[PDB]
C-alpha cells in the first residue's frame, strides 16, 4: 500500500514537472512577441505616426491585434482560476466557479490578474515557510537552532529598485518605434546602455532555455553441410577434456544471479 | 592446398574413385582475393608460363564507362550496394565482377555540362532515374573487369532495363 | 517478531568479527549514543510482511561536542576519558583543541552478508548513510517516544503481586523506521578505525574516506596497525581535515623506514594516494604546496651532489655512488616540492618510495614488483634522469 | 509596408501560436486521490504569473494610447514572479532534489513492471 | 599521458607503405633507417593482418594475413617469427584452446571450421550457414559459434558432437562473448538487442534492449566483453557508441562516444595492469582508453592505417594492433604499467622512441550532418574547429544539439 501512494506521488510529481515544459512552450511563443512589443512606439504622437504610414492597413491589423489579445488573455484568466482551484490555491471553490463562468472586460480582467496574484502572494508565504522548515528539520538545521526561503524573497523585492535595473537594461540593444523623435520632443519623462522603456529579460529567459535543454539531456540440401549432420567425427573426438573444476561461482549464486539478471508494526 | 581435379569427385554412376596419384602442379587454384575498398594493394602472382596475374586486394578507384555517351572517367568507389551470387559479399565491401556499387558522381557531371552546356535540348536528354542519381551525388554501376585476376576493377554506370532490373531488386 | 530480526543483526554482525563477545550487545542496546543502521532489499508487496533479512548491518557511535575546557584539563592530566576514542585520539596526536569540539560519529562495525561481499551492497549502504546526515532524505506528504513506568505504578505494585509482561504492542513503535521519519544528529565527520589491509582500505577509499592517523605498534593477535579515516560532509569547513591529512603525509613519509617498512611498496603507496585526494577536496588555494626555492636546493644539496647526479643520468656513474642521496630526493617529490615538471607513473613512484624510504635494496622490489633487476635498476635510472633535468631547470 | 504593419503581424502570429498552446496545455490539466507537490504547484503558478505579466508589458504596449509605456505595473508584477523562481523556490528544490528523483523513479519502475 | 609507437609505419596516412619499401633502397643511406628499431622480426603480413590474439602462457603470439591467407606464429623468447602456415581462404575468427600455440581453432569465412593442431590442419568442419565469430567455453568444452541465420551453433570438442543448436528470436549474430565467472553468454544481434543464454541449461535468462537517445538511427551490436568481475558488461554498436552494462539494472551507467560514427570493433578490459578502472574502446581509426567510472579519457592510440583488431599483453602496458597496413603496429604506453618481461629493456630507449601524442578529446560531425543539425551558422565560430572535411564539437554540445534537432 505504501508502494502505490509513492507511485501516484510520482504521478503528479511528474504532471507537475510536464506542466512546467508545457508552460515554457507558451513563453518560448511569446518570446517574438515581447521583442516586437519593445520595438513599438511609446507615445500617442508616435502611434499616430505609425498609423499614419499604412491607415487602412493599420486599422486592419490593430482590430485583429485587440481581438486576439482580448481572447487569449480572457483563456488564460480562465485556466488560472481552475489551476489556482485545483492545486487547492484559492479556498473560496463558488467564487471561482463564477468567475469562469462570466464574460470578463478588459478593465475587469486586470481586477482579476490583481485578486489572482494577491491569492498566490498568501499561498507563496505558507509554502515557503512550511519546506523551508521541512527542509531544516530534515538537515538538522532545527537541530543547529541560511535564511528561510520566504524571509529571502521578502528582502529581494524590498529591494525593487536594484531589480527594476536588471530589467531596464538594453542587452539586446531594441530601439522602439520613433525613439528618436519622442526623445527630441522630449514626450519622455522618464528618460530626461539603460532604458527604463524597454523591457529585458533575456538572462531569465535563456537560463530557463537552459533548464528545459538540460533536463531534456537528463532523462534522455543435406550437401555442403547445410543441415546440420549430429554424428560423431572421429578426428575431433576427445579434442579437449572438460575441466572438473566447473565454474569459479558456486552454482547456487550462479542459479541465483541468473534469476535477477537484467533486474509489532515493522514497517 | 586448392586443387581442380576431377578425380576425388564420384563418377556418374556413382562410383567412389580412388586416389590414383599425388596432387601435381599443373592442376593448381589459389586463394581467392577479397577485394575490398580501400587504399590500393596489389599483390602479384606468377602463373604458369611467363605470364602475371595481379590480385586486387584492396582498391578504391576505377574506370567506368557511360556507353549511351560513350566516354570513360575514373571514378572513387564509395560502396558495394548489391551482388548477385551472394549478399554476405555486399555486406563486408568485397569487390567482384558483376557486383553493383555507388560510384562518385562528379567528373560525369563535370563531362555532361561541359560537352551540352546544360545542368539542343534533346540531345541533352537523359534518363530520369540516371538524373535522379546525379541529383543524389552516386550512380550505379557495374564491374565489368574480374578484380581477383587483372588487378583493376573496370566497369559501367547502369542504364535501361539493366537499371530498372536492379533498382527493382534493391 | 523483534527477537527473529535480532537474531539475523547478530548473525551478519557476529560473521565477520574473529571472536565475539556478549557485552557489545549490551553495548548497542544501552549506549545512549549508539544507534543502528540496516540496509534491506526491495520489499515485495506479496511477502505479508515477513520479517525480513539484512544485508547490510551498520552502527554508529555519536561522539565529540566535547567542551574546550574539559579536552584541556584531561589533556594536562593526560587522563582519557572512556568513549570518544576518535577525538581523544585525534586531540593527543595533534594536540588541536578545536577538533574535539565538533560534532561526529564513528563507524563502529559494517557487515554484510559473507555470501554477497564484494558486489556494491556494502558500498551503497554507505552512501546512504551519507545522504541521512548530510540532508538529503526529507519527508514530502505534508511521535515515537515511549512513555516510561510511571513512579505512581511502582509504589501501587507489591513484589509478591507484580504481574510482570511484554509491553502492549500499540505502545511500542515500527522495528523499521523511514529515514524521512526520524531526523539526524548535526555531525561534522564521519570516522571509522580499522586494520590496515588491502581490502578494507581499497573499501573506505572509494567511499570518500581521508586517513590521519595509522598507529604504529601493529596488535599483537592480528599483526594489523589501528588506522583511523576520516570524512567531512558537505556543507562543513573541511580547512581542518586538510591539515591533518597534509600533516599525516609527511608523518607517514619518514616512519616508512622505522616500522612500516613491512608494508608492500604498492600498500604504502595507496596511503599517500588516499591522503593526497584530501587536497584535491580543498577547491581553495590558500593552502597549496610551495616549490623548491634554489637557497633550499643549494642547503639540501652541495653542487658536487648535483654533478654526482648528472653523472649518473649520463651513465658515467655506478649505481651505488648516489646511494646516499635517494632519501632526500624521495622526501622532496612526496612533499611535492618538485611540483608539476616531474611526474611519475605508478611503477616508478613504487620503486622510489621502496628504497627511498623503505631503505629495501633494489633486489627485493625487483622480486615485490615481480620484475627482472635489469629493468628495476633502468626504471630507476629514469627517475635520476628527470629529476637531474630539472635541477638543471631551476639553476 | 510599413514598420508597424510588419510588427503588429509579428505579435498577431505569436498571440495565436500562444492561443492554440495553451488550448492543448488546458485541455491536459482538465484530463488530470492524487495530491501534488505543494512547492511544485507554486513553481509552476508562480511562472504562470509571470507569462501573465509579460503580456500586460504587452497588452500596456500595444495601445495605441501608451499611456504606462514603462508598464510600470506590469514590471512589477513580472519582477515580484521572477524573484520565487529564482530566490526561493530553486534553492528549496536543489534541496529535496534527491527525494524527487527517487520518487519519480520508483513510478518508471512500477509502470514498467506493470506493462 | 606519454604513448610510443615501438613498431609501426611512420609514414603520412596519405602515403602507402609499399612505396616506403619502393623508398627504402633509396634512403639506405640514412641514419635513421639503421637507428629504427623493430622489436620482432617479420612482424609484419604481406598486404593486410585481420586478427591478434596472444596465447595465455605469454610467451607466443598468433596473426592472421590477407594474401596468402596464412598464419604466423610469433615467439616473443626469440623475438622472431617461429613458423608461416598458409590456409584454403581468409580468417574472420579464431581462439588458441591450448596455453601455448600449439591448439587453436580458426573459423573461416567459406564456412568451415579449420582445427590447426601443431604439427598442421587436423580437420575441418562446415558449420551450416556463414561464421561472424567464435568463442570456446572452457567448462563445457563447446565451442560457440554466431551465424547469419537465427540459430546459432554448438559444436562439442569433447565428444566431436554436433549439439543442438541455440534458437535466437532475430537473424544475424555479429559477437558472442563468454563471462568466466558465470558462464553467462552474451549474443550480439542485428538488432539493437542483446540476448543472454544460460549455457549449463538452454535458454534466454534475458534479453537486453539498447536505447541511445542521441541518435534515433539504427544500430547494430559489433561487439560484447564481460569484465574478469563477472557482474560488468560492455556493448559496441554500428554508431560507434560503447555502453557498460551492470548486467543486474537495465539501465546503462555510462554511454561513451567515439564520435567518429564507425563501428566498434573490440573491447578490452585493463583491469589486470593495475588501476583496475579502466577500457579499450577500438573503432576502425581510434583506440581509447578510458576510466570505467568516470567516462574520462585516459589515452588515445591514432595510428595511420586502419585498425581491425588491438590485443592487450596481459600484466604490461603494451599493445599490438593488426592493421590494413603491411607492419603491424605496436605501442607502449608506460604510465599503465612495466614493460614485458622479454622486452625488458624497452625502457632504456623509451627516449629514442617516437612518442606520438585534440582528436580523440571531441566529437567528429561530417558537413552532411552539420546542416542536418541546422549549425550552419556557426561554422567558422571557435565552437567548430574544423578538421579533415567535418567539425569537431564538444561531446556535451553534440549531445545537445540532437535532442533539440
Amino acid at each position: 500500500q505504501s508502494v502505490q501512494r509513492d507511485a501516484s506521488k510520482g504521478y503528479s510529481i511528474l504532471q507537475q514537472t510536464k506542466l512546467f515544459d508545457n508552460i515554457i512552450d507558451l513563453r518560448i511563443k511569446l518570446q517574438k512577441a515581447v521583442i516586437a512589443a519593445n520595438k513599438l512606439p511609446l507615445t500617442t504622437e508616435s502611434w499616430e505616426e505609425a498609423k499614419m504610414d499604412d491607415s487602412e492597413e493599420t486599422k486592419r491589423l490593430l482590430k485583429e491585434n485587440e481581438k486576439l489579445f482580448n481572447n487569449l488573455f480572457n483563456r488564460l484568466i480562465n485556466f488560472r482560476i481552475k489551476f489556482q482551484l485545483g492545486d487547492h490555491i484559492t479556498q473560496n471553490e463558488e467564487v471561482a466557479k463564477h468567475k469562469l463562468s462570466k464574460k470578463r472586460s478588459l478593465k475587469e480582467l486586470y481586477q482579476e490578474t490583481n485578486s489572482l496574484d494577491s491569492e498566490l502572494k498568501e499561498y507563496r508565504t505558507a509554502v515557503l515557510n512550511k519546506w523551508s522548515t521541512k527542509v531544516s528539520s530534515a538537515s538538522g538545521n532545527a537541530a543547529l537552532s541560511n535564511l528561510p526561503a520566504d524571509v529571502q524573497v521578502e528582502n529581494q523585492l524590498s529591494d525593487m529598485s536594484r531589480l527594476m535595473k536588471r530589467t531596464k537594461l538594453n542587452r539586446r540593444n531594441i530601439t522602439p518605434l520613433y525613439f528618436q523623435k519622442d526623445c527630441a520632443n522630449g514626450r519622455l519623462p522618464e528618460l530626461i546602455t539603460e532604458n527604463p522603456y524597454v523591457f529585458d529579460d533575456e538572462d531569465f529567459y535563456r537560463v530557463l532555455l537552459n533548464d528545459l535543454i538540460d533536463k531534456k539531456i537528463s532523462n534522455a540440401k543435406a550437401s555442403k553441410g547445410r543441415k546440420l549432420n549430429y554424428s560423431v567425427q572421429d578426428p575431433i573426438a576427445n579434442y579437449e577434456a572438460p575441466i572438473t573444476s566447473g565454474y569459479k561461482w558456486s552454482d547456487d549464486q550462479i542459479d541465483e544471479f541468473f534469476a535477477g539478471l537484467l533486474g509489532i508494526q515493522i514497517f | 592446398g586448392i586443387s581442380r581435379d576431377s578425380r576425388h569427385k564420384r563418377s556418374a554412376t556413382g562410383a567412389k574413385r580412388a586416389q590414383f596419384r599425388k596432387k601435381r602442379k599443373f592442376e593448381l587454384g589459389r586463394q581467392p582475393a577479397n577485394t575490398k575498398i580501400g587504399a590500393k594493394r596489389i599483390h602479384s602472382v606468377r602463373t604458369r608460363g611467363g605470364n602475371k596475374k595481379y590480385r586486387a586486394l584492396r582498391i578504391e578507384t576505377g574506370n567506368f564507362s557511360w556507353a549511351s555517351e560513350g566516354i570513360s572517367k575514373k571514378t572513387r568507389i564509395a560502396g558495394v550496394v548489391y551482388h548477385p551470387s551472394n549478399n554476405e559479399l555486399v555486406r563486408t565491401n568485397t569487390l567482384t565482377k558483376a557486383a553493383i556499387v555507388q560510384i562518385d558522381a562528379t567528373p560525369f557531371r563535370q563531362w555532361f555540362e561541359a560537352h551540352y552546356g546544360q545542368t539542343r535540348a534533346a540531345s541533352a536528354k537523359i534518363e530520369s532515374s540516371v538524373e535522379s542519381q546525379f541529383s543524389a551525388g552516386r550512380l550505379y554501376a557495374c564491374i565489368s573487369s574480374r578484380p581477383g585476376q587483372s588487378g583493376r576493377c573496370d566497369g559501367y554506370i547502369l542504364e535501361g532495363e539493366e537499371l530498372a532490373f536492379y533498382l527493382r531488386r534493391l | 517478531v523483534s527477537e527473529n530480526f535480532l537474531e539475523k543483526m547478530m548473525a551478519l554482525y557476529v560473521s565477520s568479527h574473529y571472536k565475539n563477545s556478549p557485552n557489545d550487545l549490551q553495548l548497542m542496546s544501552d549506549a545512549p549514543a549508539h544507534k543502528l543502521f540496516v540496509l534491506l532489499p526491495p520489499i515485495d508487496p506479496k511477502d505479508g510482511g515477513r520479517i525480513p533479512d539484512p544485508l547490510c548491518v551498520i552502527q554508529i557511535a555519536l561522539e565529540g561536542e566535547i567542551s574546550k575546557e574539559s579536552v584541556r584539563n584531561s589533556l594536562s592530566r593526560g587522563q582519557r576519558a572512556g568513549g570518544d576514542l576518535i577525538p581523544w585520539l585525534i586531540s593527543q596526536q595533534f594536540q588541536d583543541e578545536e577538533f574535539a569540539s565538533l560534532s561526529g560519529a564513528r563507524i563502529v562495525r559494517i557487515a554484510t552478508n559473507p555470501e554477497y561481499a564484494s558486489m556494491g551492497y556494502g558500498s551503497r549502504a554507505i552512501e546512504l548513510l551519507r545522504d541521512y546526515f548530510e540532508g538529503k532524505f526529507t519527508d514530502m506528504s505534508e511521535d515515537y517516544s515511549i512513555k516510561r513506568v510511571s513512579d505512581k505504578e511502582l509504589a501501587k505494585t507489591n513484589l509478591l503481586k507484580d504481574d510482570v509482561k511484554l509491553r502492549d504492542a500499540k505502545t511500542l513503535p515500527p522495528l523499521l523506521l523511514k529515514l524521512s521519519e526520524q531526523p539526524p544528529h548535526y555531525l561534522h565527520y564521519l570516522g571509522v578505525s580499522y586494520g590496515l589491509t588491502q581490502s578494507l582500505h581499497k573499501f573506505w577509499k572509494n567511499n570518500s574516506f581521508v586517513p590521519v592517523y595509522l598507529r604504529q605498534t601493529a596488535n599483537d593477535l592480528t599483526g594489523e596497525h589501528t588506522c583511523v579515516m576520516l570524512n567531512v560532509l558537505e556543507g562543513r569547513e573541511s580547512n581542518w581535515l586538510v591539515e591533518f591529512a597534509k600533516d599525516f603525509r609527511k608523518r607517514f613519509l619518514s616512519l616508512l623506514s622505522y616500522d612500516f617498512h613491512k608494508f608492500t611498496a604498492v600498500q604504502a603507496l595507496s596511503v599517500i594516494e588516499s591522503s593526497k585526494k584530501a587536497q584535491d577536496l580543498s577547491d581553495d588555494e590558500k593552502h597549496d604546496n610551495k616549490e623548491l626555492t634554489r637557497t633550499h636546493l643549494d642547503d639540501i644539496f652541495s653542487p658536487f651532489d648535483l654533478k654526482r647526479l648528472d653523472s649518473y643520468s649520463n651513465n658515467l656513474l655506478d649505481y651505488h655512488v648516489i646511494g646516499d642521496m635517494i632519501p632526500m630526493l624521495a622526501l622532496l617529490y612526496f612533499g611535492d616540492k618538485m611540483g608539476d615538471s616531474v611526474k611519475l607513473s605508478s611503477v616508478q613512484s613504487a620503486i622510489l618510495l621502496a628504497i627511498g624510504l623503505q631503505r629495501k635494496n633494489i633486489d627485493t622490489i625487483a622480486k615485490e614488483l615481480n620484475l627482472p633487476s635489469n629493468q628495476t635498476i633502468a626504471m630507476f635510472a629514469k627517475i635520476m634522469r628527470k629529476m637531474s633535468q630539472y635541477f638543471r631547470q631551476l639553476l | 509596408m510599413s514598420e508597424l504593419n510588419a510588427l503588429l503581424k509579428d505579435i498577431n502570429g505569436s498571440l495565436t501560436a500562444t492561443s492554440e498552446s495553451l488550448e492543448r496545455l488546458s485541455g491536459i490539466y482538465s484530463n488530470s486521490p492524487a495530491e501534488k507537490v505543494s512547492l511544485l504547484s507554486l513553481k509552476n503558478g508562480s511562472m504562470l504569473g509571470y507569462i501573465n505579466s509579460l503580456l500586460m508589458l504587452i497588452g500596456n504596449r500595444l495601445d495605441d494610447e501608451c499611456k504606462d509605456p514603462s508598464a510600470m505595473d506590469a514590471r512589477e508584477r513580472s519582477i515580484q514572479h521572477r524573484v520565487v523562481l529564482e530566490r526561493g523556490v530553486k534553492p528549496l528544490e536543489k534541496k529535496l532534489a534527491y527525494q524527487l528523483d527517487k520518487l519519480t523513479r520508483a513510478y518508471v519502475k512500477m509502470e514498467k513492471e506493470y506493462k | 599521458v606519454s604513448v610510443y609507437q615501438v613498431s609501426g609505419t611512420n609514414v603520412s596516412r596519405s602515403l602507402p607503405d609499399w612505396i616506403a619499401k619502393k623508398r627504402k633502397r633509396q634512403l639506405k643511406n640514412d641514419l635513421e633507417y639503421q637507428n629504427r628499431v623493430e622489436l620482432i622480426q617479420d612482424f609484419e603480413f604481406s598486404e593486410a593482418s585481420n586478427k591478434i590474439k596472444v596465447s595465455r602462457d605469454g610467451q607466443y603470439c598468433m596473426a592472421t594475413g590477407t594474401y596468402k591467407p596464412q598464419i604466423h606464429v610469433y615467439d616473443f623468447a626469440n623475438l622472431s617469427l617461429k613458423f608461416d602456415r598458409h590456409t584454403d581462404a581468409e580468417n574472420v575468427d579464431f581462439t588458441i584452446l591450448s596455453d601455448d600455440w600449439t591448439k587453436s581453432v580458426h573459423l573461416q569465412n567459406d564456412r568451415s571450421i579449420q582445427f590447426q593442431n601443431k604439427g598442421g590442419l587436423h580437420y575441418t568442419t562446415r558449420i551450416p550457414k556463414f561464421g561472424r565469430s567464435l568463442v570456446y567455453n572452457k567448462v563445457n568444452c563447446d565451442l560457440y559459434v554466431g551465424a547469419s541465420g537465427n540459430e546459432l551453433y554448438r559444436l562439442n570438442l569433447e565428444k566431436g558432437r554436433f549439439l543442438n543448436p541455440f534458437k535466437l528470436d532475430t537473424e544475424g549474430v555479429n559477437h558472442v562473448s563468454i563471462n568466466e565467472v558465470n558462464g553467462l553468454l552474451a549474443a550480439g544481434t542485428e538488432t539493437n538487442v542483446v540476448e543472454f543464454w544460460d549455457p549449463r541449461s538452454r535458454s534466454r535468462v534475458s534479453k537486453l534492449y539498447l536505447e541511445n537517445n542521441i541518435d534515433n538511427r539504427p544500430f547494430q551490436v559489433t561487439t560484447t566483453s564481460f569484465r574478469n568481475d563477472g557482474l560488468t558488461f560492455a556493448c559496441g554498436t554500428s554508431n560507434g557508441y560503447s555502453y557498460i552494462y551492470d548486467l543486474r539494472t537495465s539501465e546503462p551507467s555510462i554511454i561513451k562516444d567515439q564520435g567518429y560514427g564507425f563501428d566498434i570493433k573490440k573491447i578490452i578490459w585493463l583491469d589486470n595492469v593495475g588501476t583496475e578502472n579502466k577500457i579499450v574502446t577500438c573503432d576502425k581509426r581510434i583506440a581509447k582508453i578510458w576510466d570505467r567510472l568516470d567516462g574520462k579519457a585516459y589515452a588515445s592510440m591514432e595510428p595511420s592505417v586502419d585498425i581491425n583488431d588491438i590485443e592487450h599483453v596481459p600484466g604490461t602496458g603494451m599493445f599490438f594492433t593488426a592493421n590494413e597496413s603491411i607492419p603491424m603496429h605496436t605501442y607502449y604506453i608506460p604510465s599503465l604499467g612495466p614493460s614485458p618481461r622479454w622486452c625488458s629493456f624497452l625502457d632504456s630507449i623509451t627516449e629514442e622512441l617516437e612518442e606520438k601524442p585534440v582528436y580523440s578529446n571531441y566529437r567528429f560531425i561530417t558537413r552532411d550532418d552539420v546542416k542536418k543539425l541546422n549549425l550552419t551558422h556557426l561554422v567558422g565560430s571557435r565552437v567548430l574547429r574544423a578538421y579533415m572535411h567535418g567539425f569537431f564539437i564538444n561531446t556535451e554540445l553534440y549531445d545537445k544539439v540532437s535532442l533539440i534537432a
